[PDB]
């Protein structure tokens, strides 16, 4: 983005579906724990069993399991 | 004679059935140990201590 290697819109809607659903990586890996620290005794494995498939993304896309690697320089991996 | 006691030496009581609350009581505790970690952890998991 500094030097202008202009990254396609197409590209950036990509990384838009990345960072969203970063969000909610971040949801999940908060509110669960949140709700093991808050009182929440049983719902712990529960939004891991949500999480799941949130996994099988990130291998698929680029990475082994937190999708490492999915940003290169001239657009992505 | 009856010097110091005839039938009173030590044959008066009887430690079975204390044993068998003993045992029991054990083996409910496994019972309900197990009960716990195969339904507590097994709601929406795994099975227990497979």
């Amino acid at each position: 983005f500094l030097e202008n290697i202009q990254i396609p819109q197409r590209a950036s809607y990509i990384r838009v579906i990345m960072l969203e659903l970063s969000r909610i990586a971040s949801h999940l890996l908060w509110l669960g724990p949140f709700m093991a620290d808050l009182g929440a005794q049983t719902p712990f494995f529960y939004i891991f069993r949500e999480r799941e498939l949130i996994y099988d993304l990130f291998e698929a896309a680029t990475g082994m399991r937190m999708m490492h690697n999915y940003f290169r320089i001239g657009g992505v991996a | 004679s009856k010097l110091e006691l005839l039938k009173e030496v030590y044959g008066l009581i009887s430690i079975l059935p204390i044993l068998t609350l003993l045992l029991g009581i054990t083996i409910e505790v496994l019972v309900i140990v197990w009960l716990e970690r195969e339904i507590s952890a097994s709601i929406q998991q795994r099975i227990g201590p497979e």
